[PDB]
């Protein structure tokens, strides 16, 4: 018995390709489109809620996840792989940072820790790479707002705006025309909804779209009062109603 | 590929059988047992004339009463000798006595099959273990990588083994003197060796109850070589 | 083990270490050298628990010599002293700590300056103009406070050292059988045979 | 093609072992169904006992995981029981560690994460089973959550699993289009079971005796399975209307 | 832990991994060892496809194991560092327990034992390295020169070469080296070593490294100009 | 063919080829015979040599004062298994002050051989054993096969040409079973049994190997001039 | 068992080469080119970013040039994720040395240890090697300014000027042509950029597709300063040498 | 293909071919049966007499677990012994912790999970035995049958081995003709008959009969072997029915 | 606190002649002021013409004799039924005793 697979399942081919990483990226290509846009006073991340069945409750399945109060994440590719990455990402934020420094990690460093986990699945024994690409939006005091992409290889890149998955090629082109360095958060949400309508085919409403923002602090969502320095989470998930309001003036 | 500890359809371990082929490529080693002592001789076989032949160590002491000759992948024998020397000294420590030649051989042969997926492969070297004890007297053993050992009155291992063994079959009798056995090893070595036998490319040794295990000098062997040539020309 | 002294002067470091080895009511030896050369320009004297002292000294010596071969380069006295301190700092929280106190006298060839470090068994390091371990310090420190000057020569340092040994021989309870003196300077390490 | 033997990616970004585990799901040739009432969650499954020598009471694919959670499995019984034992242990440990009964959806996620590990780690094979968890959660009310060999899971208004799953699914879809609500508007669990059996009869097109069915019911603070006579009583009520 | 038996026997009785490790040695730059009457000289080739090199900081081919023993090699450079490190550690460990520096034979035996261990241990491949180990035993003036190889066998040599085109330079040494009368002086020994490398090298500029080891820890490396003088002298005598 | 790479693989017809190949190693081995009466149990073994200059490979091993075996196949594997039996017999004596039953001895060997046939990396044992003994329920003879299968018998034989001796014992069953209180006659029957497996060679003084255990007889082995009586 | 699926990453070819190391080098040859040039009064590190997108955040980005300590930096060529694993190890190793000896780690010692880690992955463990080649640029008080390179084999060598990644053959010829020993930093800056400008696979070399860094003694009196160039600073140095 | 070369690998059908190959080894083995009765169970097995040299009554195949459970199996005999050794460890640790002897359904799952575990990895081989087992506990009598895949069910009657179909047919008749129930002493007689009838499928070598039983009334809820007069009475009953 | 040692009393005596040797010992076994047995032998024939007694704490004494008797048995198995000489037995017993140097057998052994 015991795990006898102590050797790498991802290796270099004669051409220099790492096959399993390439094939993981192919799985991401098949995945549903998700995107992220950075504004001057915030960041928006969005994706389509592809329902497996109309009997299924799509509210129970959350594609956009809170990692820290000021950091959020969305993906394209294999959902189960994403779910466990979110669990590990939330934990590593505590174990390797918050329990040491008494504060949440900045976006770039949390991204770095997630990238490390994904890199190890590329080299460690008896495992395949994760079949997902992440988009991680976040805010911190000294770096401000930021948006990162993380690939199956463990590589990460900062973006002004980008898209991943099914219709990423067209969606990136759309964002190049609309993006400027003077965009306000509401303008970025508007552009996000426009970009996403192109890739979505069926119903386009608050129930089939999942969208969250990294913006101003939310004291009402904090849950308590009495500490002035604690002002609330910058991460907020837009409700089904809030999305539909913006779809009328579209 | 395939498992290291795999049986063939004939009922033999592939790796053990392949290690035996490596031993056939090795240099010749011959042992002869008499009532006056046991003689051990080896072909040095220097790969180049610049190589200082006296540094070729294919005959080796295990204890004062046990000697050892080797043939095959000789580098593999180092840990076997190390184990044998430890086993011999350890037994003396535990029991205040010399260890039996057979018990020493058994201890070495226990390492043999300790391979698989323990070490990664069998040993690629065969050993001739010669010695003396009070119970069974002068003895010669042939220790293989199969974990098997046979006692022999006389035995040859290495590239010229089957030709030398057939010669030993005819020449050996129970009343051989030590001097007769020394010459007989030189005679048979000279027959199976590629290059011409002399004191530099061949080495003799013996183990007697009185003086223990001794490797002969190149001066002593040279005289035995000269004595051998004269006796063959004398009839 | 008992008396080890160290004096840093203008151009050298001088180490003096007692020759006696005593066990019970018997002086087993009166010519013991309580020092090891760590490198050509670094010398370490030692004192403390029996066995621990030599075992520790030689362990450090081996490590520094290994470094010298690996890099083909001599570590600075400051670097060696820091390495030694860390080993003792690890040791003190071990199952069985090294009960050894050391002085490290070295000549830094890059700075062209002598250096004397005092380290106790807890891993407590200090750089000093003059140092001592054990009960010796209770006499020699006050003596050196008075007579020591920073610009002294090696000869002046030896006379200053003679003054310490004389005081110890007068007021110390135990017979420590004199001292072996060694000088560390730009030209390396040498022993004074007539002291 | 060793990329089809272990759980590593194929050139087109697929895990064939996971896909083949899905096909093992229908090896038993049994269809299951789950629906929610106001106060309850009902799950029903076909019971096929082909051999006459079998003890029919021991032939079951429904499991009582905890006092509040029930689980029905679609797949071979060895993997089914493997999953059942693990879930029971996980639900027990959860209660011990965190001081309250493990919710249905949390257990579903946990088992789904375990299933995900088998799709990524090579030495472990996926289980060839689809696990449907049912309860009346104290926070979320009547609950249906379903796990598969891919490690995917999601909540359900209602659901069906098996070879003829699609026929049952659309049958339920068409009812909820008509009723305009997320559940069966019914007071007693007895009539919710009657609904479940009635709509399975319509979808599959077969009639059922008392021994052809297997029923599990989740109410507040307990999940229980029905006996043959409890089902027979239920079948009589359907026939008399 | 990774357990796979990588070094295994083949039907014909060969361990291919060990034999393929020898091919790596054959690819490596040439290295030569010649021992005279009162000295040993280690010569080493450096390939000249690498210009813009920094020779101050680039790892030297000949490595000091202790103050009295040196080690040169042919084959995989990265592999050699592991053997050299282990040897240097064992050298200091021997001084610590035996209170005497290693003999050249002992140091060779240790390094050869390490190389052998990697030929029948699970999860590891053999060292793609053959070494020339030279020096003088403590309080001894007899020169010592040993060779090791991936299989683990080791032996003593009056003169020996390893690496690429080593069979050519071995041919040269076999007729030019007299056992009855070895190079009597340092100059004679260095010249014979340089001559032997000039059969293979190309140019005698910054391609040849020479290291001379003499008794009582007297080791020095020759500079470019010093080596170039031997190259200039040999070529003028050649034109005859 | 494709299903004989290791012991962990079943063939399409449900066979374990590595176990069968291990069984083949026994057939190549030199013949050995086992038989018993109600009072004594006897092992007879034909020893094999490399050549005339070599010794004859010892086939019989003592496990306790009341138990031992003969081997056929890989001798080092017999050494491992006999050593295990020695330890188990010994554990029974030290802990329970109880002589190990010959039946339990068999059960222990069966379970030790089995584990090597169900796990990756390992290999089956390549040797067959005939265990004799005298315990609280009288004389016993067991046959061990490296598949794990252990069988209690009145008489049997394993190795090359073992079918000849096995047929003889099947005919002689009624005779030799009643040889009670007579060691030399029970051996004679065993020596005559092994003689039915001989071809071109005959039983010589340094070729034959006999062992016996019984009611008032500890397990003892006879070699050399001590077996000249039975030729 | 699992033997069936083992690639055997740490074995020799019949020619005596390490398959996986050779294939890792092939991978690295497609990575963006990185150049190191050592002058008498400093060192230059120049690297080309891999096909940039206009919506990439350029100022808050790090892909090629990483800081190991105050005196040592590295230029990366290959898998970035692999490089970061090794960089964190190197950063820790430098701090271990400082903690032990109270002195900044000599450049070669850091390089050797990082190279020894790479070597390990080629000889044992059954894992794939790191698909990374480094250019180490650093200073210490023994050898002064130093350039090294290491590759997946774990072999390292010292250089006056060197290139890694794509088009090294062409890049090394150009460096060999115009390099001389009495060169200054400002001249080396110009050489580094000119070489990339000619070897690049892009249409034209721009500020947004480059990472640049210097290690001078240009601080105040006998101390070393590391300058990781900002986007605007690269834009200015590109105009100042007349490339744009 | 190659899907059948490694254990724990799903074929495109969703099948584990290695387990199905282990079933072939079971089908090759001798016939064994189990009969559930009024207040207990009865086990029986076919022992092929390969030779006259086999000692009668002294190669026992049926195995006891704890003091109340009987186990019999067909296929690779060593694999069956390994499974029983585990069963005994499982039963011991249950009784150690919970005091009461292990219930039969509880015991059945312990074996089931263990056998199922040997279908999860390629580093182990599936079990080459189908095991018929059962006994008496607080809830009464239980009979089970466990297969290489780890699959088990409760049974009124159970059979496996080379003559399983002949035995199954004969078992089905008993279930039909005795709806109210079969007694313990009757089940022993019936067990003998069914083994003799199932021996028609293995009739080259003649055989030896071996029976055991657990009954609340007859054996006081403990597992015992049927021997002597009661065994010979059952043999005679079987001999009379074949003729 | 639990004390793992005890004193079982008794005394033993060994004398050697020219061609013979005797090993005597009383048969009384005690704890404190109570008699446990009037006949409990503590002199044992261990085979190979070696007699042994380990007097003091009887539990340690019995354990030692038991282990030496076993050592003789395995000496035969491992060395072709060779007779264990009295000098070899003595050295073997030293290792048995010193093996528990830091938790000793509380006995005086005579062979
Ligand atoms: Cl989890």
């Amino acid at each position: 018995m015991t795990d006898r697979y102590s050797f790498s399942l991802t290796t270099f081919s004669p051409s220099g390709k790492l096959g399993q990483i390439d094939y993981a990226l192919t799985a991401v290509k098949q995945g549903v489109t998700s995107l992220g846009i950075k504004a001057t006073n915030g960041v928006v991340i969005a994706t389509e809620k592809k329902s497996s069945s109309p009997l299924a409750m799509s509210e129970t399945l959350s594609k956009v996840s809170l990692l820290t109060p000021d950091i959020g994440a969305v993906y394209s590719g294999m959902g189960p792989d994403y779910r466990v990455l979110v669990d590990k990402s939330r934990k590593v934020a505590h174990t390797s940072y918050k329990r040491i420094y008494g504060e949440y990690p900045p976006t770039k460093l949390l991204v770095s820790e997630v990238a490390k986990i994904m890199q190890e699945a590329t080299q460690s024994g008896g495992v395949r790479p994760f079949g997902v690409s992440l988009l991680i939006a976040g805010h911190d005091e000294f770096n401000g707002f930021s948006l990162y992409q993380v690939d199956p290889s463990g590589s990460y890149f900062p973006w002004k705006a980008t898209a991943i998955g099914k219709g990423s090629v067209a969606a990136k082109t759309f964002l190049e025309k609309r993006w400027n360095d003077e965009l306000e958060l509401e303008d970025a949400i508007h552009i996000a909804l426009l970009t996403l309508k192109e890739s979505v085919e069926g119903e386009f409403n608050g129930d089939t779209i999942e969208l969250a923002i990294i913006g101003d602090e939310n004291p009402d969502l904090l849950g308590y009062t009495g500490i002035p320095t604690d002002k609330g989470p910058r991460f907020r998930k837009l409700t089904s109603q809030e999305i539909n309001d913006r779809l009328e003036a579209l | 590929d395939r498992g290291v500890s795999t049986f063939s359809p004939e009922g033999r371990l592939f790796q053990v059988e392949y290690s035996l082929e490596a031993i056939k490529l090795g240099s010749t080693a011959i042992g002869i047992a008499t009532k006056e002592g046991v003689v051990l001789g080896v072909e040095k076989r220097a790969t180049s004339p610049l190589l200082e032949s006296d540094s070729i160590e294919k005959i080796v002491e295990i204890d004062r009463h046990i000697g050892c000759a080797m043939s095959g992948l000789t580098a593999d024998a180092r840990s076997m000798i190390e184990h044998a020397r430890t086993a011999a000294v350890t037994h003396n420590l535990y029991y205040d006595e010399d260890i039996n030649v057979e018990s020493l051989t058994q201890s070495v042969c226990d390492l043999a099959l300790r391979f698989g997926e323990l070490m990664s492969r069998p040993f690629g070297v065969a050993l001739l273990i010669a010695g003396h004890d009070a119970d069974d007297g002068y003895q010669l053993f042939h220790a293989e990588p199969s974990g098997t050992f046979y006692r022999y009155n006389a035995k040859a291992i290495g590239s010229g083994s089957e030709g030398a063994q057939a010669e030993l079959l005819n020449e050996w009798h129970s009343s051989l003197t030590l001097k007769e056995a020394e010459l007989l090893v030189l005679k048979i070595l000279k027959q199976v060796m590629e290059e011409k036998l002399d004191e530099n490319n061949a080495q003799l040794s013996c183990i007697t109850k009185q003086d223990g295990f001794k490797i002969y000098d190149n001066e002593k062997t040279a005289e035995l070589i000269k004595e051998l040539k004269e006796k063959e020309a004398a009839e | 083990m008992d008396i080890i002294l160290g004096i840093r002067v203008q151009d050298s470091v001088i180490l003096a270490s007692s020759k006696a080895v005593t066990r019970g009511i018997s002086v087993l030896k009166d010519s013991d050298d309580k020092t090891r050369q760590l490198s050509p320009h670094t010398l370490m004297s030692f004192a403390g628990e029996a066995g621990d002292t030599v075992q520790f000294a030689e362990y450090i010596q081996a490590n520094i010599q290994l470094y010298s071969i690996r890099e083909d380069y001599e570590l600075s006295p400051q670097a060696v002293s820091s390495f030694v301190r860390q080993e003792l700092a690890k040791s003190i929280r071990s199952r069985r700590p090294y009960q050894v106190n050391v002085l490290i006298g070295g000549y830094d060839k890059k700075k062209n300056k002598p250096e004397l470090y005092q380290i106790d068994y807890l891993g407590t390091k200090v750089e000093l103009p003059y140092g001592a371990h054990g009960y010796s310090g209770f006499y020699t420190f006050s003596l050196l406070d008075h007579h020591y000057r920073p610009d002294m020569t090696t000869e002046e340092g030896l006379d200053l050292l003679k003054l310490c040994v004389q005081e110890l021989e007068k007021r110390m309870p135990m017979d420590f059988k004199g001292v072996i003196v060694k000088i560390v300077d730009k030209d390396g390490i040498r022993q004074v045979d007539d002291f | 093609g060793y990329d089809r033997h272990i759980t590593i990616f194929s050139p087109e970004g697929r895990l064939y072992q996971v896909e083949y585990a899905f096909k093992a799901t229908n090896q038993t040739n049994i269809n299951s169904l789950a629906v929610r009432g106001k106060d309850c969650t009902v799950v029903i499954s076909q019971k096929k006992v082909p051999d006459k020598l079998l003890d029919p009471t021991t032939v079951s694919y429904i499991f009582c995981i905890s006092r509040t959670i029930g689980m029905v499995v679609n797949g071979p019984i060895p993997d089914a029981r493997n999953a059942a034992l693990r879930a029971k242990a996980e639900a027990a440990e959860f209660r011990y560690k965190y001081g309250y009964d493990m919710p249905c959806d949390v257990l579903a996620k946990r088992m789904a994460n375990l299933s995900q590990i088998y799709t990524q780690r090579a030495y472990m094979r996926p289980l060839g089973v689809i696990l449907t968890f049912v309860s009346v959660d104290e926070e979320l009310g009547p609950s249906i959550y379903k796990t598969d060999p891919a490690g995917y899971y999601v909540g359900y208004k209602a659901t069906a699993t098996g070879p003829k799953q699609q026929e049952i699914t659309t049958n339920l879809e068409n009812h909820f289009k008509k009723s305009k609500i997320d559940h069966i508007n019914e007071e007693s669990w007895e009539k919710v079971v009657e609904f479940a059996i009635t709509h399975m009869i319509d979808a599959l097109g077969t009639e059922f005796s008392k021994n052809d069915l297997e029923v599990g019911v989740a109410t507040k603070d307990k999940f229980f399975t029905l006996s043959a006579e409890n089902i027979e009583e239920r079948l009589v009520a359907i026939a008399e209307q | 832990g990774y357990d796979r038996a990588l070094s295994i026997f083949s039907p014909d009785g060969h361990i291919f991994q060990v034999e393929y490790a020898l091919e790596a040695v054959k690819r490596g730059t040439c290295a030569v060892g010649v021992k005279g009457k009162n000295c040993v000289v280690l010569g080493c080739e450096r390939r000249s496809t690498l210009k813009l090199q920094d020779t101050r900081i680039t790892p030297s081919k000949v490595s000091k194991i202790d103050s009295h023993v040196v080690l040169s090699f042919s084959g995989l450079n990265a592999d050699s560092r592991i053997l050299i490190e282990k040897a240097r550690v064992e050298a200091q460990s021997h001084r610590l327990t035996l209170e005497d520096p290693v003999t050249v034979e002992y140091l060779t035996r240790y390094v050869a034992g390490v190389q052998q261990r990697y030929t029948q241990s699970g999860g590891v491949r053999p060292f793609g390295v053959s070494t020339l180990i030279a020096g003088f035993d403590p309080r001894d003036d007899e020169p010592k020169l040993y060779q090791t190889e991936p299989s683990g066998i080791y032996s003593s040599w009056s003169a020996q070469t390893i690496g690429r085109n080593s069979k050519t330079v071995r041919e040269f040494l076999e007729k030019n080296y007299d056992r009855k009368e070895p190079p009597a002086t340092v100059e004679e020994c260095v010249k014979l070593t340089v001559r032997s490398l000039l059969e293979v090298v190309q140019t005698g500029a910054k391609n040849i490294e020479i290291t001379v080891v003499k008794p009582d820890s007297d080791i020095v490396a020759l500079s470019s100009e010093e080596i170039n003088q031997y190259v200039t002298q040999i070529e003028q005598e050649k034109q005859e | 063919n494709n299903y004989d790479g290791d012991t962990v693989t079943f063939s399409p017809t449900g066979r374990l080829f590595q176990v069968e190949y291990a069984l083949e190693a026994i057939k190549q081995g030199s013949v050995t015979v086992g038989l018993r009466s109600n009072t004594h149990a006897v092992l007879v073994a034909l020893k094999r040599n490399a050549d005339e200059l070599s010794s004859y490979q010892k086939k019989i091993i003592k496990c306790d004062e009341h138990m031992g075996l003969s081997l056929a196949g890989l001798a080092p594997d017999a050494r491992v298994l006999s050593n295990y039996l020695r330890q188990q017999c010994n554990y029974s004596s030290l802990v329970f002050n109880r002589k190990l039953a010959v039946e339990r001895a068999g059960h222990l060997l069966c379970d030790k051989a089995q584990k090597n046939t169900q796990s990756y990396g390992g290999r089956p044992y390549g040797v067959g054993l005939l265990i004799i003994g005298y315990d609280k329920s009288g004389a016993h003879l067991l046959e061990f096969q490296p598949s794990g299968n252990v069988t209690e018998l009145y008489g049997t034989a394993i190795g090359a040409r073992s079918q000849g001796a096995k047929t003889y014992l099947e005919r002689t069953l009624d005779t030799f079973i009643k040889i009670d209180g007579n060691p030399d006659e029970l051996i004679k029957a065993g020596v005559e049994a092994i003689s039915q497996s001989l071809r071109d060679e005959s039983l010589t003084v340094d070729n034959l190997s006999i062992a016996i255990v019984g009611k008032d007889t500890p397990f003892t082995i006879y070699d050399g001039e001590a077996v000249a009586k039975y030729i | 068992g699992s033997r069936r699926y083992d690639s055997r990453t740490t074995i020799f070819s019949p020619e005596g080469r390490l398959y996986q190391v050779e294939y890792a080098l092939e991978s690295i040859s497609h990575a963006g080119t990185a150049i190191g040039i050592m002058a008498s009064d400093g060192i230059v590190l120049a690297a080309e970013r891999k096909v940039t997108s206009t919506l990439l955040e350029q100022d808050t980005s790090t892909e090629k040039l990483y800081k190991l300590n105050d005196k040592i930096a590295v230029a990366v060529a290959g898998l970035t994720a692999d490089a970061e694993i090794l960089i964190n190890t190197a950063r820790i190793h430098a701090q271990n040395y400082l903690k032990t000896y109270n002195e900044d780690i000599p450049v070669e010692i850091l390089v050797r240890r990082l190279s020894d880690i790479k070597q390990g992955y080629t000889q044992h463990g059954g894992l794939r090697p790191f698909g990374v080649s480094f250019i180490y640029a650093g200073y210490d008080d023994r050898y002064g300014y130093q350039l090294y390179t290491s590759n997946p084999s774990g072999n390292y060598t010292g250089w006056k000027a060197i290139s890694v990644g794509a088009n090294t053959s062409a890049a090394q010829t150009l460096l060999q042509m115009d390099y001389k020993d009495d060169m200054k930093v400002d001249d080396a800056i110009e050489l580094a950029l000119k070489t990339l400008s000619k070897t690049t696979d892009s249409s034209a070399l721009t500020y947004d597709r480059l990472e640049f860094a210097t290690i001078r003694k240009g601080a105040n009196d006998g101390e070393v300063y590391q300058k990781i160039f900002k986007p605007q600073e690269i834009k200015d140095i590109l105009v100042k040498t007349g490339i744009t | 293909t190659g899907y059948d070369l490694s254990n724990s690998v799903f074929s495109p059908d969703g099948r584990n071919f290695q387990v199905e190959y282990a079933v072939k080894a079971v089908e090759n083995g001798t016939t064994s049966i189990g009969i559930k009765c009024n207040d207990g169970v009865v086990f029986a097995v076919e022992k092929l007499i390969t030779s006259k040299l086999l000692v009668p009554q002294k190669n026992v195949k049926i195995q006891v677990v704890d003091r109340h459970i009987g186990c019999v199996y067909s296929g690779l005999i060593p694999d069956g012994r390994h499974l029983v050794n585990r069963g005994r460890e499982e039963a011991a640790s249950f009784k150690k912790l919970y005091k009461t002897p292990i219930p039969i359904p509880a015991f059945a799952d312990r074996l089931g999970q263990y056998v199922q575990a040997h279908t999860l990895y390629n580093s182990v081989r599936p079990f080459g035995v189908s095991t018929i087992f059962g006994g008496v506990d607080k809830n009464g009598a239980h009979l089970y049958m466990l297969e290489p895949s780890g699959s088990y069910w409760g049974y009124k009657g159970a059979a496996t081995g080379k003559g399983r179909q002949s035995a199954k047919a004969e078992l089905e008749k008993l279930v039909d003709h005795h709806p109210e129930g079969l007694s313990a002493r009757e089940a022993v007689k019936q067990a003998a008959k069914i083994i003799y009838l199932a021996h028609e499928d293995n009739k080259e070598k003649d055989f030896e009969l071996e029976i055991s039983w657990c009954s609340l009334s007859e054996t006081n809820g403990l597992h015992k072997f049927v021997k002597g007069d009661l065994l010979q009475e059952a043999i005679d009953f079987a001999q009379k029915e074949i003729n | 606190q639990f004390n793992p040692y005890g004193d079982n009393g008794g005394t033993i005596l060994g004398i050697a002649g020219e061609d013979f040797a005797v090993l005597a010992g009383d048969t009384r076994n005690i704890t404190d002021y109570s008699i446990n047995s009037r006949y409990e032998p503590k002199v044992f024939d261990c085979g190979d013409n070696i007699v042994m007694s380990a007097n003091g704490f009887a539990a340690d004494g019995d354990a030692l004799v038991k282990r030496f008797k076993n050592s003789v048995k395995w000496y035969h198995f491992d060395h072709n039924d060779k007779k264990l000489s009295i000098n070899s037995a003595a050295r073997n017993i030293q290792h048995l005793l010193y093996g528990k140097r830091f938790f000793p057998y509380y006995v005086h052994t005579i062979i």
